[PDB]
């Protein structure tokens, strides 16, 4: 069957044959490159028929595969939340896992392949590096020291082939070290976490808390300040503190967090102000053409941090 | 027998791209009884 | 074995042999500190292993996601079932490592029989005056 | 069946799949991502023959399971009352238990696992926070010195992740430790059960005992004092009594108070104003629309201190 699959490769197209490739396994793509320069085989009545065959043996490849990936994402997506769905495409990722212990290097934490790594020859370490994930290995070298990141780097750029049987004893080497490990350390509470557990205590813990932690690292504390009320609360602002809040919010700023917002939440805003100052952000944001999601999300934090001030100093509520 | 075989794929497209219709009526009408009935399949499954 | 376990680079330099009495060694040990009473069969006696507060901090602190980033702070507290199955998880490492090093002069076997917290708790010297070698 | 389940849900829609996965049990959604975004089956017969089978096995699931436990709330509200229906539902739901000791620790009450927790070591604490409910965790660490507060927060904000091993070595620890304790204590009598315990009795103890309540602590004085005279027996305050609490009433006060109130209570109160009053009332009432209950009962407490005072000073009494 596979010199059949090599043929119809061949007599299909080189865009399609691409894009076959692209969508499928290491191995089925070398050995489908290999076949069909190698060998071709042309039958005018059995590769009819096997074609035949394929064609009419299963409707299912054409459905489930045409969208699995992205259907489950959608629906982790829409099923809890963006931070639940980015855990359970890790987990769906990791439950396919790798042979040869060097790939299994780039699932471990930075850190841990920096320590496991760096008493190594810098050859061995640029060597892992190619065969490692790129974004892990940057990471990796963000840990080494500069000598040996400079040093590892002129290696990386130099490079000139590993002999097999080298390559093959560093892939036994690692797999002796990786496989016998556990490889999934679970992370479980980050600032997500924190921000909703100190939003449930008290205002006096709540603020000796968050002191400690900005004694501890400011940006840790303003991180945790952000994640604390997200752009989705302010349905539950009052009208007195959006109509307050209002004097201070620039028309622009207020649109273009206001375009990509829900409909409730433009529509609880839009009652703090003037009939005619409310028809006029209506006929902006309808004329507002689609924009990039960066300038909406800093003009939303720049009103939610003006909101946050407002309610610090005291001129604010919710309910 | 290939203009059989092309019918019964048009109407299985066709009946099944009604029942993706109808599953989603009955869904939208209960959604934790559909959750229900997969469970119950699963804990029979076993 | 650390490396195995806490998935990081431990460097360990071995510091000098001391031969003392045992209320030397008795006092120089803080408090509260794990001790490990093992046997070297067939050797008759009772050899201790004694793990400091700061190594099992740290070790918990890697295992259970931590970065190290916080100081260890260690202010006379005890250990808990999770700290001692922890204790009990590098110890073992720790006893194979050692019979294995034996093993190439004196092949000896390694058992653990206890573990305690405080010092007065072991009395492996019939006498606080006799030698041992720390 | 679940390959089935997994081909029906990808072929249902993201939202409907995400919808479902929210109306469905961890392990469940865990195969159901898992097995999707895996290996996906289409059978032109033998899945529709599964589907039509599903749709006809049973109409028991479309019914019983669209309206469960909103029904039982209800239900256990319009018996007894709101205070019942709360125990009702907490034994309701603390009768589905929790296999892993992590998770049995937040039905334990937060001052019980403060103890067993404080000594541990503060990564333990945090690993433990993260796993626990966020409401509970909120009441530990409000329990929890300021110092190990404080390390345990930022231990929260920066968490790594767990060992496998040390996860189960934990879990396997903390149910040995809590699967022995009994986990249901059972509070019967508060502060309503108080209250009624002094509604019942003479005068003289009556004083007594809230002025001794008091000087221990005046918020449970206040508290049990609310609770005597709840806003429903009103309708058994006679017509004077209502008539020289009008004259200290505030008509918006009243009007806000009175527009979530029995009608009864309504026609009771308005047979001691004027006709003019009284019509006046009953339209700024109708007029009046949906108010949040939250200042309405604010104006409820404030009429029913007035009352209180009024009664207490010896000018209203009740029949």
């Amino acid at each position: 069957g596979t010199d059949k699959s090599v043929i119809l490769l061949m007599t299909i197209g080189e865009d399609r044959a691409a894009e076959v490739f692209k969508h499928l396994s290491t191995r089925e793509v070398q050995a489908l490159s290999t076949a069909m320069a190698n060998v071709r085989q042309i039958s005018n009545k059995q590769l009819t028929d096997v074609l035949s065959e394929f064609e009419q043996e299963a409707e299912q490849f054409a459905a489930l595969n045409i969208n699995a990936n992205e259907y489950l994402r959608s629906v982790l997506v829409k099923a809890l939340g963006e931070e639940r769905a980015s855990s359970l495409l890790e987990d769906i990722l990791e439950t396919r896992d790798t042979t040869s212990g060097i790939e299994t290097l780039n699932f471990m934490e930075p850190q841990s392949a920096a320590d496991l790594i760096r008493d190594e020859h810098p050859q061995i370490i640029a060597t892992i590096l190619v065969h490692l994930k790129r974004s892990q290995a940057a990471d990796i070298l963000a840990l080494f020291d500069e000598r040996l990141r400079h040093d590892v780097m002129l290696r990386i750029a130099t490079f000139g082939g590993v002999q097999p049987a080298a390559l093959a004893e560093l892939t036994e080497v690692l797999n002796g070290l990786l496989d016998g490990q556990n490889l999934k350390r679970s992370k479980m509470g980050g600032v997500r976490t924190a921000a909703e557990i100190i939003n449930l205590m008290k205002t006096q813990q709540e603020e000796a808390v968050i002191t400690a932690v900005r004694e501890f690292d400011g940006e840790l504390a303003q991180k945790i300040i952000d994640e604390m009320f997200l752009f989705e609360n302010l349905v539950d602002v009052d009208d007195r503190s959006i109509q307050r809040l209002l004097q201070e919010v620039d028309s622009e700023s207020l649109l273009i967090a206001l375009k990509g917002a829900e409909p409730p939440l433009r529509e609880k805003f839009l009652r703090n102000m003037s009939q005619r100052a409310a028809d006029i952000l209506r006929d902006d944001l309808a004329n507002r053409g689609p924009v990039r999601l960066s300038q909406v999300e800093n003009e939303q934090k720049a009103i939610l941090l003006i909101v946050r001030r407002l309610a610090e100093t005291g001129e604010m509520v919710i309910g | 027998k290939d203009e059989q075989l092309q019918q019964r794929r048009a109407n299985q497209r066709l009946g099944a791209e009604v029942m993706s219709q109808r599953i989603r009526e009955m869904s939208d009408n209960d959604p934790r009884v559909v959750a229900l009935v997969i469970r119950q399949w699963m804990s029979n499954d076993h | 074995g650390l490396f195995n376990l806490l998935r990081r680079s431990p460097d360990i330099t071995v510091g000098a042999i001391r031969i003392q009495p045992y209320h030397e060694f008795a006092r120089n040990l803080p408090v509260p500190t794990n001790l490990n009473l093992i046997h070297l069969k067939p050797l008759r006696g009772t050899g201790l292993v004694v793990f400091s507060p700061s190594l099992v901090f740290i070790a918990v602190d890697n295992l259970f996601g931590g970065d190290g980033r916080f100081p260890t702070k260690v202010e006379g507290r005890e250990f808990t079932h999770t700290e001692q199955r922890v204790i009990n998880r590098m110890l073992k490492l720790a006893l194979e490592g050692y019979s294995d090093a034996w093993k190439a002069i004196n092949p000896l076997e390694v058992e653990y029989v206890r573990s305690e917290m405080q010092v007065k708790f072991t009395n492996i010297t019939t006498s606080p005056n006799d030698i041992v070698v720390n």
